[PDB]
DNA sequence: TTGTCATTTTGCAGGTACTCTTATTCAATATG
RNA sequence: CCUAAGAGUAC
DNA sequence: CATATTTTGCAAAATGACAA
């Protein structure tokens, strides 16, 4: 007990692509890397206009 | 939902990828391999933000391996063909006595190990006992080789004022500050050589800087506007030597800045590096 | 990590993941596992390039 | 990362004035023998002088940055073992909130 | 005297390796001389002062009947040991003239440390006499007994002709062995001569290769 | 070395 | 090892000591240079017993007043079969009579080696000033050039217990253990000639050395 | 070694042989300042350096939050709380022995056992 | 099941206790360096071996 | 009439396939 | 059409 | 007004002496 700061939330260490992964802490890390690289190739609605 | 943060060049959305680089004005000490004669090298990538924005690399190298006896420390000054011994630099800056030099280098009297490791430097520099002599020595090592003997002093003064540690100052009268900084660099080098601190990690993210759109566009515009103002000066010289009339519109060429910025943003290359500007990916929002 | 004190050589401080994938990894264990996986990926790329050259 | 930002750089003159006001010894008249346990103060990698009471200086710098008088992007590091005080205000530094 | 004991032990090992080398070359050396014990060697070739003598350690060998039948062109051989650590021009000259006047086609010089390059240039004497120099340190351990070293048998000219004829080979199409290889020095190969190599293969029990000296 | 990583040497 | 001494652990230790390279740098705790006006008495009370043994047992008027003192490590002399007499003999042999060397006994509390460069009969009015520098150079070369024991290019030797298949006299192939030495660094030519080992069975990772020592095959 | 400087021109002093008294004499190389010698030692070379392991200790070392705390006995105050850290000598062969600084007395004591 | 998870946790705790004891021995300098490696390398080797056999 | 040993310069190339998009082609002063 | 650059797929 | 030109891994090969 000599802390100077506190993390706002640990899940904020992740990036934009890795924040989509559900339960990323229950996965082997290369799988998380694969999903991070592969969700950019996912198909959806890029813009409303 | 569109977030912005990108340019539209010729109707194409271009984004500037943040370019990573090593931070400037930080002293880093690195060990060297066995075959090399220098064992440890302390270097600083000196640069000034509010000036010419030029990179001048000062290196302080410790010659001789662990088993070697002649462990002389030498500095690589810019525009000098040889590695000048450090004590010569201290005497050139204006610190003649050996005790004052060692005080500027070593901050602990009891640290006799550093003094023992540093004695070869003063032994090497004993031949020069005067500031003017050291300045003449540096000028003689000067790579220009187009200066008379009595003006070599001035040339060395210019080297030690406008080229040696620019990030500290460019004016005169701050010799003591640069001498103190050189002593600090040698102190760090000797601490690393004495196995008191590990060599600096090049991968430490706190030693890295990310150039965003701001600094990148700033340096590109600095180069481009320097080109434009040189063109303005050339036009003024041409129109005054030919005694023609002077006009502002005929002087300025906005095409220079416009085309330069548009070319740097339209193509990946950043000049006149590659892939600095990339087509914004619009396959998905997260992309 | 800045979440440990200086000179901590405990298994948790230097990358021992005592949790299974079923239980889930703590943030520090998650980061250490990420470092291990990054090493694996880099090794894979280097190995495939080097093996191609050697095979040729 | 989601909450990571990059500093845009600020002018270090106000911080240098604060340091001089609060008791930073100028480097020109610094004699190491008379001040052995002096903390060297660096601003953007430029050794500006030494301070004899680094604890109070760091405390007041933290207070000023925590009330907004110093720009929050400015990073201040106190290395006790090395007896150094580094202040960085240049652009390109990546930070996160805590 | 421990240094003297180790020196005489190394000299005895070198003598054993030299005798083995000469016997392998096809000359008549009885098995008893090869297996000579340390005490007998110390009694014969070492004085009462404990310093071994090399002048009476040098010897002469002659080809055996089988070698003469197979190689009817090679005669007596001379092996010499030098006493002084460094061999000068005068001693090498005496050795080579002694070789020449005794009609030896081969003479092995065994030196202690080194040969002066001024004596190396005069090592090639008038043919067919050949001079081979060996360092005692290199002759302490017989390399041919190492399990990695397979069996080497020099081929006669008729055997080499038959080998080239049966396999339709030219001189250059055989595998090469350098004329500086330790086994080639051990057997005294000359350029153009082919050694048959007997090896214990693991796919077949026995495998015979051939290497031509270059 | 190599190249890369001539020789050495040449 | 030799087949008759394959399992003999102390013989394996003997061979390990015999081949492993040892330098003074791995043994000397520290080195110093002192100014003793006479080579008959010392100003250090600790090592006065050494001089009052050596001088009493035993010329000295041609010895430089400068002295080089080496303090060794007890642990270094313990883990390796090295003693004060051995290192003193090595120094005396490698420096001939040019350096007068004395050493404390092994049972003494501190391992001390005292060296003085002998003075040639020719008088010099300038070599006296640089005598200290000369002694420094001698200390430098004494740290690395000379070898206490072992052959060169042998950084470190370790001993392992392997288990090979040996045909039993009754006929079967039984598991028989042996002591085997693994050496960092390759000096195949010099190691192979060391007595007590099996010269036939020596092997090396560096097949270049095998080729240039044993042969192309 | 404890090197000393000339008090006339602030320069180094080198050892020098003497004949009249056969004594070590420290001399200046530029102003001929000459004086006696405090100790016969003129050069020390630490092959195994023991000092520097406790380096970096400062009168307010307890203010560092990253330094771990401990309740080990302080054999000058008998206080529990103190800070501890391993050897500061960055050689690869140094031992993992710990050092403790009491925050009420600033006395450094080790966890070694051969020394004790 | 529950008993197996409890036994696994007990095994991990026992291995961590052994690592802590080795750390106490090393920090008291009572640990002896394996021939061919330094003190720190021997300590790291022991810790890694204990953790690996714990996981196994 | 022969070895010796000890600094200063010497060349470089990085796996196999495959898909897509974007930009750019010397600017400008000068003579016919 | 050429060239260059960037992004990406399977190893 | 339009075309023309101004990061990485070393063992040697070579050099300057040289010493009588
Ligand atoms: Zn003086
Ligand atoms: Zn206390």
């Amino acid at each position: 007990t000599t802390f100077t700061h506190c993390e706002i939330h640990p899940s904020m260490i992740l990036g934009v692509a890795a924040s989509i992964i559900p339960f990323p802490d229950h996965n082997q890390s290369p799988r998380n890397t694969y999903q991070s690289a592969m969700g950019k190739q996912a198909m959806g609605v890029f813009l409303t206009n | 939902f569109d977030m912005g943060g990108y340019f539209i060049i010729n109707g194409s959305e271009k984004v500037l990828i943040a370019q990573e680089r090593s931070a400037g004005n930080i002293v880093q000490v690195f060990k060297k391999a066995a075959p090399s004669p220098i064992s440890h090298v302390a270097e600083i990538r000196s640069a000034l933000e509010k000036g010419s924005r030029f990179i001048s690399t000062l290196q302080v190298k410790l010659y001789g391996r662990e088993g070697s006896s002649a462990r002389t420390i030498k500095a690589t000054l810019p525009y000098i063909k040889q590695d000048i011994p450090i004590v010569i630099i201290f005497r050139a800056l204006g610190i003649i006595p050996d005790g004052e030099i060692l005080e500027h280098i070593c901050y602990d009297v009891n640290d006799w190990q550093m003094l023992e490791m540093l004695k070869p430097c003063v032994e090497d520099g004993f031949v020069i006992q005067d500031r003017e002599t050291a300045l003449d020595f540096i000028g003689r090592r000067g790579t220009a080789l187009g200066i008379k003997k009595e003006k070599r002093i001035q040339y060395a003064k210019d080297i030690l004022q406008k080229e040696f540690l620019p990030h500290i100052t460019q004016l005169e009268g701050f010799e003591s500050r640069k001498a103190f900084f050189l002593g600090y660099m040698i102190n760090r080098l000797l601490l690393c050589a004495l196995d008191r601190k590990d060599q600096d990690d090049r991968d430490h993210f706190g030693k890295k800087r990310l150039d965003l759109a701001g600094p990148l566009l700033a340096q590109l515009f600095k180069t481009l506007f320097k080109k434009l103002t040189k063109d303005i000066f050339r036009y003024m010289q041409r129109t005054v030597e030919e005694a023609h009339d002077f006009n502002m519109k005929l002087a300025i060429n906005a095409k220079t800045i416009t085309s330069g910025l548009k070319y740097a943003l339209a193509t990946g290359n950043w000049g006149e590096r590659a892939g600095v500007s990339q087509v914004l990916n619009r396959y998905t929002y997260s992309s | 990590l800045p979440h440990f004190s200086k000179d901590d050589y405990s298994p948790e401080s230097k990358g021992f993941v005592e949790n299974s994938y079923l239980r889930g990894l703590t943030p520090q264990e998650f980061f250490f596992h990420a470092m291990g996986g990054r090493e694996g990926l880099i090794d894979t790329a280097v190995k495939t390039a080097e093996t191609g050259y050697i095979q040729r | 990362s989601l909450m990571s930002c990059i500093s845009v750089g600020t002018d270090p003159m106000p911080i240098i004035t604060f340091l001089s006001e609060w008791g930073m010894e100028p480097l020109e008249d610094y004699v190491p023998h008379q001040s052995p346990d002096a903390t060297r103060v660096f601003v953007n990698g430029v050794w500006h002088g030494v301070h004899r009471n680094p604890a109070r200086l760091m405390e007041t710098l933290r207070t000023l940055r925590r009330k907004g008088d110093i720009n929050p992007e400015v990073s201040m590091i106190r290395d006790i073992r090395e007896k150094e005080l580094k202040i960085f205000t240049d652009a390109g530094r990546v930070y996160r909130p805590l | 005297d421990q240094e003297n004991e180790r020196n005489i032990s190394r000299l005895w090992r070198a003598f054993r390796t030299v005798k083995e080398m000469v016997k392998d070359r096809g000359y008549f050396i009885t098995q008893e001389e090869v297996e000579l014990p340390l005490e007998d060697f110390k009694a014969k070739y070492c004085d009462s002062m404990g310093r071994p003598q090399r002048k009476m350690m040098s010897f002469q060998a002659n080809p055996t009947e089988e070698s003469i039948s197979k190689f009817p062109d090679m005669g007596s051989l001379w092996v010499e040991f030098c006493d002084e650590p460094s061999v000068g021009v005068k001693t090498m000259k005496t050795f080579v003239i002694h070789i020449q006047e005794k009609n030896f086609q081969t003479g092995i010089f065994v030196y202690q440390n080194n040969i002066t390059p001024s004596a190396m240039k005069l090592v090639p004497s008038i043919p067919p006499a050949t001079i081979e120099t060996f360092n005692e340190a290199a002759l302490v351990v017989n390399i041919t007994h190492h399990e990695l070293v397979p069996k080497h048998i020099r081929l006669s000219s008729d055997e080499k002709r038959e080998l080239l004829k049966r396999y339709r080979l030219k001189e250059s199409q055989l595998p090469r062995i350098q004329r500086a290889d330790p086994v080639a020095l051990y057997l005294g190969l000359k350029r153009g001569e082919v050694v048959k190599i007997i090896r214990k293969s693991e796919t077949s029990g026995r495998y015979a290769s051939y290497r031509i000296c270059m | 070395t190599x190249p890369g990583v001539t020789x050495p040497g040449v | 090892l030799e087949p008759g001494h394959a399992a003999d652990q102390e013989q394996a230790k003997l061979i390990r000591s015999a081949i492993e390279h040892t330098t003074l740098k791995s043994v000397t705790i520290a080195s110093e240079i002192y100014y003793d006006p006479d080579p008959r008495s010392t100003v250090i009370p600790e090592d006065e017993e050494i001089i009052q043994l050596h001088f009493s047992l035993l010329s000295f008027d041609q010895q430089s007043p400068w002295l080089l003192r080496l303090e060794l490590d007890r642990a270094a002399m313990n883990d390796k079969d090295l003693t004060m007499g051995q290192v003193g003999e090595r120094i005396k042999q490698t420096f001939k009579n040019d350096l007068f060397v004395i050493w404390s006994e092994d049972n003494d509390e501190k391992l001390i080696i005292r060296c003085r460069v002998v003075r040639p009969k020719s008088l010099d009015a300038e070599t006296e000033a640089e005598e200290d520098h000369m002694l420094k150079k001698i200390e430098n070369t004494m740290l690395e050039n000379i070898t206490l024991r072992g052959v060169e290019n042998i950084e470190r030797v370790v001993m392992m217990k392997y288990d090979r298949k040996v045909p039993s006299p009754t006929g079967e192939y039984v598991k028989e253990p042996e002591w085997v030495l693994e050496t960092d660094g390759v000096n195949l030519s010099e190691v192979m000639t060391v007595p007590g080992i099996d010269p036939t069975r020596i092997y090396t990772n560096s097949f270049i050395d095998i080729m240039e020592v044993l042969g192309i095959e | 070694t404890t090197f000393r400087f000339c008090r006339d021109c602030n320069n180094m002093l080198y050892p020098r042989e003497d004949k009249e008294n056969n004594r070590l004499l420290f001399e200046c190389r530029t102003c001929s300042y000459v004086e006696e010698a405090g100790s016969p030692l003129v050069y020390r070379h630490e092959l195994i350096t023991n000092i520097g392991e406790t380096a970096g200790v400062v009168q307010d070392i307890g203010s560092d939050p990253t330094l771990p705390r401990s309740d080990r006995e302080c054999p000058k105050c008998h206080s529990r709380e103190n800070v501890f850290f391993q050897s500061q000598q960055r050689r690869k062969d140094t031992s993992m022995v710990l050092f403790f600084v009491c925050l009420s007395c600033s006395h450094i004591f080790t966890s070694d056992q051969k020394n004790k | 099941d529950g008993p197996t998870m409890r036994e696994i946790t007990e095994t991990i705790a026992e291995a961590k206790k052994k690592v802590l004891d080795v750390t106490k021995e090393a920090q008291a300098n009572l640990l002896t360096a394996k021939h061919g490696m330094t003190l720190r390398e021997s300590f790291e080797d022991n810790v890694v071996r204990f953790l690996n056999e714990a996981r196994d």
